[PDB]
């Protein structure tokens, strides 16, 4: 009720927020790092590369008075958004990774807050996942059917991107 | 069968109920016999790769003793049961069709349904 | 005059008491090595007999218990309250007794959880903690409210009985004691239920409140104690058992409900022990699904749980609960989302069950 | 455990010089406890057999006034009773007779011959008023006798001859001490599953006579654990851990109570140490001893049987490393159970490696699909 109640005609995404953000006003006071930081998780954000990024993105915002009280107290929630992205972004980049290598690619306070972080995004159904921790590996999907469907799913995608590709075609014929 | 057996010695006289037409009681103790095989089918392998003693264990409540390393076998001729590996050096015994079955399944239960829906 | 205080203040009372008097005196009773609790067990064994009335005997039965569920072990307490045999006889009346039947029980139930026995103190206090009105069960209410309401005097002065403050027992303690318990007790089958399993069903205290938190279109940081309560148990169903232990002080600094017990640090470590056990329970039962397979090592370490404990937890519950999970101990691992074909022929045989039944009604 | 306790506990005077005497041939000759107080309970009492025992070496110092003032003062008693009971027989009165057969009953008793005590005790039989209190307390008292000469099969039956007996009342315990004699008789006589029935099923909440209320903690406790055969999960849970009243009994040894906790919980490291603490006590135990043996190692045998069953491959190596008890000994003991046939495991001890099992797997669902489905149709034909 509360967003009606802010005279919001409806409630928003974050997205949508962020264009507010996104605007002059907002960005021409905004500190320079945070646009760098908007940039590296909202616009080109790439897993191997965003820790070395952050890490260098980091230095700067804990040595200015301002800008650091600011940001500590936005460290966990912000952390939360880019380790998700991170675990879905890694969802689209393995079928099964192991354990030490998927952890070692995403930054953690602990190995197991990091695996606690996986769980929750897979319980939001940010991401699928079984966690076999005999072989210490994740898999992003007894087995040779986890593999048939996966198939059918990439083939269906395939069909997509041809029909598609048909339509662009046809455009070209006139040409 | 240590019941079974007793079942027949006192019930002894209905068995009898002429005493040359049956003199030895054939049928009944043929009948028996069948019996007390039905039993070990029963277990019907099932597993690939099974434990000595497991089936030493079982076999030895039938009265032969020696009939495992028989019995076992001889169950085998009979068919009714497989075993593999048996005679082995080893000494461990080994243990569209699916399809099918879970058709005829289906079957049965659409056949209770309409039972019902006629019913 | 003496049971509600400790061996101490009664001592003094006493020697006071005795100060005062002259030295010539005539005595029924003996001196015994302890002085106090000869006293008190004296007067008792005097006032119960087959002539003595009930409200005296049950009142003397009622005063040993509260006396020695406070100062002395609890099942000689127990033993006590089931051999003196009073159901009908502690209700009514006795005129005090009513304060006596619900403070003993009160106390016991107190006594109990000292000990850390959550599965006994649960049993002991539900049918009193269970009513809307337990403040005025307890004979505790201020004068003045009610002094109002009974008016005219005449009837009032005896329906205003209720016990001395001192008498008085503060309830934030005995209800955040409880709602801990039905915490203990029904998180890792609430939890197990939210895994589907349904071995069984169980209920725990405080839980309406929880869901009406839910409900709520506001959820604000922990203030009440039930909150903080509230929030151990968010924190043991997403299995965070540190945050947990912290937001119990958190309630409980504000209530002042763990300050009011003497032995207040053994019982920290106690719960703190007892909640790794349940936490490290309600975790596995919520995360089965998504993870095959375990590591007893990490588990053992990162609930702070030695791995005897572990093992033996996750054993025992699996067998009891019928769940489909595997666990190999020579290399420590586990094993879990799966027996279709059982499953099949269990719903089968339900089947048949309900035919059965339409049968008896054809008939 | 000290003995003052134990020897106090026991009301029975059988108990107190018999559990005595049993503690000092039972363990040691030597130790002193087993026998100072035998000999000073003994020479407290009309029997010189026990205490010429006492006299014999092992025993207190041998005294002739002890001896001479106990079997005159019998010769007296003896001379009294029997004109008593000639003179009985001859006022034709049933009460006095039976008083008379009762009281030779009872000189026999404390004079410690016990075939007379006996005879004497059941000759009231004809002699009773009413079978309920005359003939039931003439049962209570052949099973004391019966119990103290070591027949159980007698015990049995003047508890049938009791409990068979057409009046019973639910508010006296006397029901109690039946169940206890019972318990005692099956407990004497694989698992049993009818001792652990008996001592569950109440407490009388007064002096049991027969059995040490800590007696029944323990013998009911114990034989239920290791009723394996028996033994539903609600006999471990339904008549030992939900029992309520049973918990009364419990309370009494908590090492015992800790020690079901534990084998109930899937401890059984910790459940089998605390039965390796108190075997040394519990082979103490005048009924017990000869059964402790058997017990233990059914319930180890349980507690391998539950491991057994919920892993299809087992580290054996490991276990017995990890076991808390000592590899090899596990594996001896293992193997012991094997033969019997206790266990279905598949074990080389010397590859450490242990294996249980409990086209043809898929088979088997599916035959198991077809059997519901033949219950399916039965169920349609009876509606028809």
């Amino acid at each position: 009720r509360l967003a009606t109640l802010l005279g919001l005609q409806a409630p928003p995404t974050r997205i949508g927020l962020i264009n507010d953000m996104v605007r002059f006003n907002v960005l021409q006071y905004v500190v320079p790092e945070v646009k760098d930081l908007y940039n590296w998780l909202e616009v080109e954000f790439n897993p191997l590369k965003l820790c070395e990024r952050v890490t260098k993105v980091l230095n700067w915002v804990r040595e200015q008075p301002e800008k650091e009280p600011e940001l500590q107290q936005y460290v966990p929630q912000l952390q939360n958004n880019t380790i998700l992205r991170l675990l879905q972004q890694v969802s689209q980049i393995y079928q099964s990774i192991e354990f030490s290598r998927l952890t070692s690619l995403v930054p953690f306070v602990d190995a197991f807050q990091l695996e606690r972080a996986i769980v929750d995004a897979a319980r939001h159904c940010d991401l699928q996942v079984r966690i076999d921790h005999t072989s210490r590996t994740l898999s992003f999907g007894x087995x040779x059917x986890x593999x048939x469907x996966x198939x059918x799913x990439x083939x269906x995608x395939x069909x997509x991107x041809x029909x598609x590709x048909x339509x662009x075609x046809x455009x070209x014929x006139x040409x | 069968p240590q019941v079974y057996e007793e079942l027949f010695s006192y019930s002894c006289p209905k068995f009898l109920s002429e005493p040359f037409l049956q003199q030895l009681k054939v049928f009944s103790d043929e009948v028996q016999q069948q019996a007390q095989l039905s039993t070990i089918r029963s277990f019907l392998k099932l597993y690939t790769t099974m434990p000595v003693a497991k089936l030493a264990g079982f076999l030895d409540l039938t009265e032969q003793e020696f009939r495992i390393q028989l019995l076992v076998f001889k169950h085998k001729m009979k068919n009714l049961v497989w075993t593999s590996g048996i005679s082995a050096l080893d000494g461990e015994f080994q243990s569209x069709x699916x399809x099918x079955x879970x058709x005829x399944x289906x079957x049965x239960x659409x056949x209770x349904x309409x039972x019902x829906x006629x019913x | 005059h003496t049971y509600y205080k400790f061996d101490y203040k009664a001592h003094q009372r006493q020697l006071t008491p005795p100060e005062g008097s002259s030295k010539s005196e005539q005595d029924q009773a003996e001196n015994e090595g302890e002085d106090s609790a000869v006293l008190m067990e004296r007067l008792c064994k005097y006032i119960y007999a087959k002539d003595r009335t009930d409200r005296i005997r049950t009142c003397a039965i009622l005063c040993h218990i509260y006396h020695h569920a406070l100062h002395s072990r609890w099942y000689q307490a127990r033993d006590l309250m089931l051999m003196s045999h009073l159901q009908d006889n502690i209700q009514h009346a006795d005129p005090p007794v009513q304060i006596l039947y619900n403070r003993t029980m009160v106390q016991l139930g107190i006594c109990a959880f000292r000990q850390g026995l959550t599965k006994d103190a649960h049993n002991a206090l539900l049918d009193i903690q269970s009513s809307g009105r337990a403040k005025e069960l307890l004979g505790q209410g201020l004068l003045l409210r009610s002094l109002q309401e009974r008016n005219q005097e005449q009837e009032k002065v005896e329906r205003r009985r209720q016990v001395p403050f001192h008498l008085h027992i503060n309830l934030e303690l005995l209800e955040c004691v409880y709602l801990v318990s039905a915490m203990l007790l029904e998180i890792p089958y609430m939890a197990a239920h939210e895994s589907d399993a349904r071995r069984r069903m169980i209920s725990k205290q405080f839980h309406h409140q929880l869901r009406v938190g839910e409900r709520q279109p506001l959820l604000g940081p922990p203030e009440s104690m039930r909150e903080h309560v509230v929030a151990a148990s968010k924190a043991m169903k997403m299995g965070d058992w540190k945050t947990c232990h912290s937001f119990i002080i958190n309630e409980k600094m504000n209530g002042k409900v763990w300050d009011l017990f003497p032995e207040a640090d053994k019982v920290r470590t106690m719960l703190v022990r007892k909640i790794q056990e349940e936490s490290l329970r309600t975790y596995l039962f919520t995360y089965s699904s998504v993870y095959d397979s375990i590591s007893m090592e990490t588990l053992s370490d990162m609930f702070e749980l030695d791995l005897p404990t572990v093992h033996s937890i996750i054993s025992k519950m699996i067998i009891n609960e019928e769940l489909m999970a595997s666990l190999d101990q020579p290399t420590q691992t586990v094993v879990m989302h799966r027996x279709x074909x059982x499953x099949x022929x269990x719903x089968x045989x339900x089947x048949x069950x309900x035919x059965x039944x339409x049968x008896x009604x054809x008939x | 455990y000290d003995l003052t306790t134990r020897i106090a506990h026991f009301l029975d005077r059988h108990l107190v010089f018999p559990l005595l005497e049993f503690l000092s041939v039972k363990e040691i000759y030597n130790e002193k406890e087993l026998l100072q107080g035998k000999l000073d309970l003994l020479s407290d009492t009309n029997m010189v057999d026990f205490a010429m025992d006492v006299y014999k070496n092992l025993y207190s110092d041998d005294i002739p006034h002890a001896l001479r003032e106990k079997r005159t003062t019998v010769v007296a008693q003896l001379k009294q009773l029997q004109a008593e009971t000639e003179p009985i027989v001859k006022h034709g009165f049933r009460q006095e007779y039976l008083d008379t057969l009762y009281r030779y009953a009872k000189f026999q008793y404390e004079c410690g011959n016990y075939s007379g005590a006996a005879e004497y005790l059941y000759f009231f039989r004809v002699l009773v008023p009413a079978t309920d209190r005359n003939a039931l307390s003439s049962l209570w008292g052949k099973l004391a006798s019966e119990i103290l000469m070591q027949n159980w099969d007698a015990a049995m039956e003047d508890l049938t001859r009791l409990k068979e007996t057409i009046d019973n009342n639910s508010v006296s315990s006397p029901l109690q001490s039946l169940q206890q004699r019972t318990w005692l008789i099956h407990w004497s006589l694989k698992g049993r599953d009818n001792i652990i029935d008996l001592f569950l099923y109440q407490p009388q909440y007064l002096n049991a006579i027969q059995t040490m209320c800590p007696h029944i903690l323990r013998y009911l406790t114990t034989a239920v654990i290791t009723n394996k055969d028996v033994r539903k999960r609600r006999q471990v849970l339904k008549d030992l851990v939900k029992v309520i009243q049973q918990e009364s009994y419990t309370y009494k040894d908590p090492i015992t109570e800790f020690v079901e906790c534990l084998y109930v919980n899937f401890d059984f490291d910790g459940a089998q140490k605390k039965l390796r603490e108190c075997e040394s006590v519990l082979v103490n135990d005048f009924f017990l001893v000869a059964c402790l043996e058997d017990f233990i190692e059914n319930a180890r045998l349980f507690i391998f049987e539950t491991f057994c069953r919920i892993h299809q491959c087992i580290s054996i190596n490991m276990l017995a490393d990890k076991l808390n008890m000592t590899p090899e000994e596990a594996e001896r003991w293992i193997v012991n159970l094997i033969r019997n046939a206790r266990l279905d495991a598949k074990i080389d001890s010397k590859l450490g490696h242990v294996v249980m099992g409990n086209x043809x797997x898929x088979x088997x669902x599916x035959x198991x699909x077809x059997x519901x489905x033949x219950x399916x149709x039965x169920x349609x034909x009876x509606x028809x």
